[PDB]
């Protein structure tokens, strides 16, 4: 019943990957993949100089292609929102790798593929996401999307703009990002050089 | 298979990750800390960790990590890297009877105590004192607070701390000069820091670098550099001349306003701008709008601070802002903190005890008549804190006497303390160096005697009191016992004492002996306090509460404005004039200036494979048009050289702007020598090898770093191991 | 531009699984062969049956022993569930059946038409999801549509070249048709990317492209090179868009 | 959702428009069996060479016919101007210079069988062409990279198709053939495209589309049904891709 | 030499139709066919109602999908980047409304094709386009790009946010969107059904 989401404000984001040691910790993810990331890119010259860090991993899409095109029914959407994979029936085909546009998941060594799971296993038992819990800046929000007390929730309602990446492949992310610090939005490699 | 759906235990213990000290709770699943915690009731993490905390225990369980005594082959050279395996006793036994003969003919001051971490307590503080030696010094002091520390003492009556004492909650409005928050990120300012921009806290950052605090900044000012000085005098000229600051305050709470007014008279927005390269306007509005949102309008004096051989001055001025502005112990940018009350454990006094200086006389009179030998950098500069810096000296010429033998508890000395050819000619003329460490550093490694220290998740130590709006006491339980042939610092420190006489310190036969004792006073035990974790005791904060109580904190009984009688006697100057131009790059060059990696502490962090992994090297950053004239671009490399031609391991070069032309920047404590640390080994560039030269600053011991100039040449791209074959290397406990 | 971490961004299909489609290209292809000999009715669609089931072992047996779960032996879930939306669902079942089939049709038991008609649906099932396993993912700007219509005309080229190399009379002519149809595709495809995309093609690739390109015309040449030509380019186009289009790219 | 004024969303390309590209398709078809046929040496090399000097210069009517530019005589700037970059430019050329070869090649001299190189060329830049005129519009989500595929893959399929109603004993084989690979691209195709603009297709046509595709299996049954099916299917999908492929849509 | 661009504060746009009937005026538009249409659309319920009044048009792209299309060469590019038609050339081959994006385009009646033309008439005798000029509530902007006393300029720097259709396309309109009432941003479709 819930719908589960993830709120990040980036405009107190500060890009000290706390989050992404935390899951890497948390998670035991081992060295060389990782289910959370910072981006760190700056827009401008002198008298307008933005920076944007965005941490960057598992959107939860509601409307995940990197389910469908699974083969066995490794990959699977619960019916809160979390997009999960059963390693047990995971052939480590890489089918949902060539489907997901947001580099967010990996073969991990044990022969199958992993990636953010929004620490369903801290759900299931009440409680919040690592990235979440272990964060300076309080700018992540978790959450029901569905319950208008939830912290992503209040979130969501007291930002001034929300952009989700590459929207435009029909994903609906439910990684939300809150005030982004250029007016044109999140930052994209092409409209770099 | 995953650590917490197997069996756990937790313990409430400190981060080691620096100095900030956070408050933690560690699980761990046997032998092995998985995951590290904050928690609410401590007010140091509240919950949460910087990602530096977070990481911190792979140290405990990297292979590379130091396990076994260690002694230096005989006949080996200090460098070469031959060393045999020791026991704890025979090693311990080499160093007393090492430290015994130069005591004999030299006497106990010719032995350095260097130190760093939590427990350089009993290295530092303790040991040394005990010993009798007053060349005890740490980094944290010379390179780098001795500045704001000093300029604090002479101010206010009161240190500046640990926890620096920022209201950032009522903050309104807030200048950071250098100081960068979010790339520096201790835990709790940065939560603050983050709740004060949430809250509608408007940020001013002044730096010649556009960092992480300027990107949440609504005003940055881009300094040129080493002129923070002319900015803060002619803000201080704003103030008084504009009449902007507050009255009352200074009538109550100041002493020589005046003089400070005369002094100010021609630093002018328009003298500033013309060194500052600040626009006058701005700079006036500035000061306006700070003036406008007192007494809760803060410029919370940076950390970092050897800069530039004139550093006490520029701190001086900022905190005259703060306090014309009427601040100081007022909700908005400075609470009062007090320390917290735990009964030292009863011993006899020290050979030497400290002298925590300010006035009246607190450079060298115990020094003189009053026994002994006086710190060997006694007469370099005008305070009284030992610097690390200067006794590196006596130990090659063997001026101020000699000091054969030198302790390195957990400091990094070849990454830490500048000119590090001549550390390294030091150490070849020392009798003695022990280091007591984890990694095998490139400064371990030219150790006679290596000793292996636990670490902080295998280690009980001495109580962590913290100066605070409400102090508090914490404690580090063991989440496990130490792994290989590893020792606390409390142990090996007892274990030294027991062996050169003094057993009057350290009677106690164990730590938790030790730390019942403190429990005892306060109204508990052991079991108890490892119960929570950490101690709020109650204190004090504003001024109201000292003042009610008929009372007001200080040195002498009013802040005394311009700021210290004593100095202007003898030494020289009184107020802060040493805006002093600084010395240029030449032509070809760049000042290198240097930094934190949000994810990186200073060096010792670079062989963590969870940490490395988040950012592997440093990166060299120049203005987008100088690394366009030079033929650099994005993914090359380059070779950083002085102006004294020492080079520094090729380094990437970041050619994105957000820095003046006039300037480089790199992270500090990258650029290891160190091949036992197989994956901080030959990555980045030193800013430390780099800073051959540093200016004294002479009123506080401080080594200005910033004055060393670098230039570019292009170099090939690094041929380098895999990270991740070397992160996966499994942990064995043997 | 710089990152804490990185994203996993890297080659997740691999010069070994660039193999693998190539030979399911060989695989679907020589069973089509197979089935439209059967129904023709042909003497020789005895032996095109051995090689389809050949190449389906041999491609099975690299889908297997190129998986990272290859000893978790989780690849029985392929046959034990329904996933229709799946390309590599489809490609497992068609291969699959497809083996069968002709497992039965080389054993002449279970009828013969109507198993012929099977191979032909099978094969043409395994013929047409390695372009959808690659098209599905429209995040990826280089697998485009006409993977859909280049996978499928490719693994025809590779099937009929190698009849051709067997000598087989009946395929030297298709091998040309489908071959100019494949390269003709194929040089239209750069043009049917957008302009950061198909520059990233060239960079990455091309030269190697314009090879595949030039060397395929050698199909239309002389008469024992032909089929060379056409299998090295139809297979060097395969492997070429299969390790060049991973690629997310903004 | 609701406007004052409206967008230009209108079609732009009628059923006029996608009469000609069927009309094209053929023209080049056409042209491609003709230098081919010369190329070859065949006996009907020349019947075959005007065909496609009528089919190409039907449609160059119907191209200028349907125009609304047409008495305003502006195509003289389709042969003064160099724009590479335009499908349409390259389709003027290719059938200009396609109709002035195929005029030298009929009128037996200027030149022989150097010339059926060049006529080979220009038919295959008139055979790419529609198909590049769709795909190049990146933002019409219909008109994918399988345009540039399906597109010459149907004008082939019209070629022969004709071919083998004016009983040419070589085009039913080549016919199946391409009319095979035609028919299991098309079917691909609505696999290939996102949800919402495959929803909009079976929405729009798709009866139509599964009618044509349906229709086309029609190629693998008798004589004179065979050419037929095959070509009423290649001008199905051709015209009605054209026609609900004008959409923008989000 | 300068880069001429548009900006519209739909924060202030109300969707009168003001701009898009003083253009119907000016450049005598053909009955039918628009060089500028308003579109107006709810995202919805009550607390939380907002009404996006977006006028649209040329957005004379700096990477105009319609130039490289044209076999004629009439639809060019100017040097100060205005997407014009020379109907001598045009041939009425659709082939840019084909590849236009926004529906900007289309066949006038006398047998070219024709959108705004930001009203280059107006520019070269100093004038400001008549959309602009006739706008009740000051939220459209036009000038040089480069020129930072520019009207468009000057806008773009005070906007909160700043957007553009379909940016996933390759083209750069030229005409921003400012003030966009939803958090989200521009409205779409596909964010409806
Ligand atoms: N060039 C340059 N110098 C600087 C700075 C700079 O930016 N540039 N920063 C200055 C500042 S601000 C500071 S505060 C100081 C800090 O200086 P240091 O604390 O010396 O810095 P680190 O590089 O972390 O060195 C820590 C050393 O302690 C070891 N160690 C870590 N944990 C433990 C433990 O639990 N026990 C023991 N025994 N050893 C341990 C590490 O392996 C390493 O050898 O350096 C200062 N020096
Ligand atoms: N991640 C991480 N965080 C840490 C540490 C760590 O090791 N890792 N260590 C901690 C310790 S002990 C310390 S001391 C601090 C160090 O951090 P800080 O105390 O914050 O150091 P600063 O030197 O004030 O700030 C560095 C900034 O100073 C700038 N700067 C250089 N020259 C000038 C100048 O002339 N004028 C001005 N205005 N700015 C200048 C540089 O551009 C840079 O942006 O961070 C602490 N926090
Ligand atoms: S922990 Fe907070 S500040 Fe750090 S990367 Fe994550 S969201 Fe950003
Ligand atoms: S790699 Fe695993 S989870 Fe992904 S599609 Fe294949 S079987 Fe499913
Ligand atoms: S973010 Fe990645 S894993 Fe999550 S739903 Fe989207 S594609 Fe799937
Ligand atoms: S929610 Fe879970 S998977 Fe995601 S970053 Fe946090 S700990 Fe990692
Ligand atoms: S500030 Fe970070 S690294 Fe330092 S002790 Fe606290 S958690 Fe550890
Ligand atoms: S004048 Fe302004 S409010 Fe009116 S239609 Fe034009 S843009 Fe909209
Ligand atoms: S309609 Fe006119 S302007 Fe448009 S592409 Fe055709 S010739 Fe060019
Ligand atoms: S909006 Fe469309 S018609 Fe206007 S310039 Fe851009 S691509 Fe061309
Ligand atoms: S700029 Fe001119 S042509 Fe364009 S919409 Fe405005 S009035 Fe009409
Ligand atoms: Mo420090």
């Amino acid at each position: 019943m819930p719908r589960y989401a993830m709120a990040i404000d980036l405009s107190l984001c500060v890009g000290c990957a706390a989050c992404a040691v935390a899951c890497k910790m948390e998670n035991e993810v081992p060295p060389g993949v990782f289910n959370l990331w910072i981006r760190e890119r700056e827009v401008g010259e002198y008298p307008n100089l933005v920076v944007e860090f965005r941490p960057e991993q598992c959107l939860h899409c509601e409307n995940p292609p990197c389910v469908p095109v699974c083969p066995t029914g490794a990959s699977y959407q619960t019916k809160d929102g979390l997009v999960l994979v059963d390693p047990k029936k995971c052939i480590a085909c890489g089918a949902c790798i060539a489907a997901c546009p947001y580099d967010a998941r990996y073969l991990h060594p044990a022969g199958y593929v992993s990636k953010c799971t929004f620490c369903a296993h801290r759900l299931e038992k009440g409680k919040v996401p690592a990235c979440v819990e272990t964060c300076p800046t309080y700018c992540r929000t978790f959450g029901d999307l569905e319950d208008p007390e939830s912290p992503v929730a209040k979130a969501l309602k007291a930002a001034e703009r929300v952009d989700v990446l590459r929207p435009e492949q029909g994903t609906r992310p439910k990684l939300f990002y809150l005030n982004a610090p250029s007016k044109k939005g999140l930052t994209r490699e092409s409209e770099v050089h | 298979a995953p650590w917490y759906a197997q069996e756990v235990k937790s313990v409430y213990q400190i981060c080691e990750g620096c100095f900030w000290r956070c408050g933690i709770v560690a699980h761990a699943v046997g032998n092995r800390v998985y995951k590290v915690e904050g928690y609410e009731a401590n007010p140091k993490s509240r919950g949460r960790l910087c990602p530096r905390g977070q990481g911190a225990p792979q140290t405990t369980y990297d292979p590379d990590r130091l396990k076994r005594p260690l002694i230096r082959v005989e006949g080996s050279q200090r460098g070469e890297g031959k060393y045999r395996v020791a026991t704890w006793e025979e090693a311990l036994d080499h160093i007393a009877k090492k430290m015994l003969e130069i005591r004999e003919k030299y006497g106990p001051e010719a032995i350095a105590f260097f130190g760093h971490g939590t427990g350089d307590y009993w290295f530092v503080d303790f040991l040394p004192a005990a010993w009798g030696s007053p060349n005890a010094a740490k980094p944290s002091v010379s390179l780098c607070t001795a500045p704001r520390e000093v300029a604090s003492q002479w101010v206010f009556g009161r240190p500046i701390g640990g926890h620096e004492p920022i209201d950032w909650e009522n903050a309104r409005y807030i200048v950071l000069i250098g100081h960068h928050i979010g790339e520096d990120t201790h835990n709790t300012q940065l939560q603050d820091f983050a709740l004060a921009l949430k809250n509608g806290a408007k940020v001013v950052v002044v730096d010649p670098r556009f960092s992480t605090a300027a990107a949440k900044a609504h005003r940055w000012l881009p300094i040129k550099p080493g002129t923070d000085t002319a900015l803060l005098l002619a803000w201080i000229h704003v103030l008084i001349y504009e009449d902007l600051y507050d009255k009352e305050y200074v009538a109550k709470y100041t002493v020589g306003f005046e003089e400070l007014k005369a002094h100010v008279k021609d630093f002018t927005p328009e003298w500033a701008e013309k060194h500052t390269e600040i626009p006058a306007q701005v700079i006036r509005e500035v000061a306006r709008e700070m003036a406008a949102h007192k007494p809760r309008a803060v410029l919370p004096p940076t950390r970092h601070n050897v800069w530039y051989g004139d550093d006490t001055y520029r701190v001086m001025a900022l905190l005259y802002v703060n306090v014309l502005l009427g601040n100081y112990g007022r909700p908005g940018g400075f609470y009062i903190a007090q320390s917290p009350y735990l009964e030292k454990y009863p011993l006899p006094p020290l050979p030497l005890e400290p002298a925590a200086g300010g006035c009246s006389g607190p450079s060298g009179g115990d020094h003189e008549p009053e026994g002994f030998k006086p710190r060997a950098d006694k007469g370099k500069f005008f305070a009284r804190s030992t610097a690390i810096q200067e006794l590196i000296e006596p130990m090659i010429t063997g001026e101020p006497y000699p000091i054969k033998g030198l302790f390195a508890y957990g400091i990094n000395l070849f990454h830490s303390i500048p000119n590090v050819p001549r550390t390294k000619e030091a150490l070849k003329n020392l009798d003695l160096y022990v280091a007591i460490d984890v990694l095998p550093q490139e400064h371990v490694m030219w150790a006679d005697v290596i000793l292996p220290e636990a670490t902080y998740l295998e280690r009980y130590d001495d109580f962590v009191l913290v100066a605070h709006k409400t102090p508090f006491i914490q404690l580090r339980t063991p989440a496990h016992e130490p792994l290989f042939d590893t020792k606390p610092g409390w142990w090996i420190a007892r274990e030294l004492g027991l062996r050169l006489g003094l057993e009057q310190y350290f009677p106690w036969k164990t730590i938790e002996e030790y730390l019942e004792t403190r429990l005892q006073s306060l109204g508990l035990d052991l079991e108890t306090m490892k119960g929570m974790g950490t101690l709020v005791q109650r204190g004090k904060p504003w001024l109201e509460d000292w003042e009610k109580e008929g009372r007001l904190p200080f040195g002498t009984a009013s802040g005394k404005i311009e700021l210290y009688c004593q100095r202007f006697k003898e030494a020289g100057h009184q107020p802060l004039p040493v805006f002093t131009p600084p010395e240029e790059p030449p032509e070809g060059f760049y000042r290198l200036l240097y930094g934190r990696s949000p994810v990186h502490t200073f060096a010792r962090t670079q062989n963590n494979w969870v940490l490395m992994e988040m950012d592997p090297e440093n990166e060299v950053w120049i203005h987008k048009e100088e690394a366009k004239r030079l033929g650099l671009k994005e993914g090359d490399y380059v070779m950083l050289v002085n102006q004294d031609g020492v080079k520094e391991g090729p380094v990437r070069v970041k050619p994105t702007a957000r820095i003046r032309k006039d300037c480089v920047y790199i992270v500090h404590g990258f650029g290891h020598k160190a091949p036992l640390m197989r994956l901080a080994h030959g990555r980045g560039a030193s800013d430390n090898y780099l800073q051959t030269r540093y200016k004294l600053d002479p009123i506080s011991g401080g080594a200005g770093l910033r004055v060393n100039f670098v230039r570019l040449e292009k170099a090939e791209r690094p041929r380098l191991p895999s990270l991740t074959g070397l992160a996966k290397r499994p942990f064995d406990e043997r | 531009a710089e990152f804490y971490g990185l994203p996993n961004a890297q080659e997740f299909w691999h010069w070994t699984n660039a193999l693998h489609f190539v030979l399911v290209g060989l695989a679907g292809g020589v069973a089509l062969l197979a089935a439209l000999l059967h129904l023709k009715g042909d003497a020789e669609a005895r032996r095109y049956t051995l090689y389809a089931l050949m190449l389906i072992a041999l491609d099975l047996f690299i889908l297997w022993a190129e998986s990272p779960a290859r000893f978790r032996f989780t690849h029985i879930w392929l046959f034990l569930s329904f996933h229709p939306t799946s390309p590599i669902w489809w490609g497992a079942w068609g291969l699959g059946l497809g083996f069968l089939t002709g497992g039965l049709l080389y054993l002449g038991k279970g009828s013969q038409r109507a198993l012929a008609w099977a191979l032909l649906v099978f094969s043409l099932v395994a013929l047409s999801y390695p372009g959808l396993a690659l098209a599905v993912n429209l995040n990826r700007p280089l697998w485009n549509g006409l993977m859909a219509g280049l996978f499928p005309l490719t693994a025809l080229v590779l099937a009929l070249g190698l009849a051709a190399l067997l000598k087989s009379p009946w395929a030297l002519f298709p091998l040309r048709v489908l071959a100019g149809a494949s390269l003709l595709l194929a040089l239209l495809y750069p043009l049917t990317l957008p302009p950061e995309a198909r520059g990233h093609l060239l960079e990455e690739a091309g030269f190697w492209y314009g090879l595949f390109l030039l060397l395929g015309l050698g199909t239309f040449w002389q008469e024992r090179l032909a089929p060379w030509a056409g299998l090295l380019a139809a297979a060097g186009l395969r492997a070429l868009l299969v390790l060049a289009g991973q690629w997310q790219g903004l």
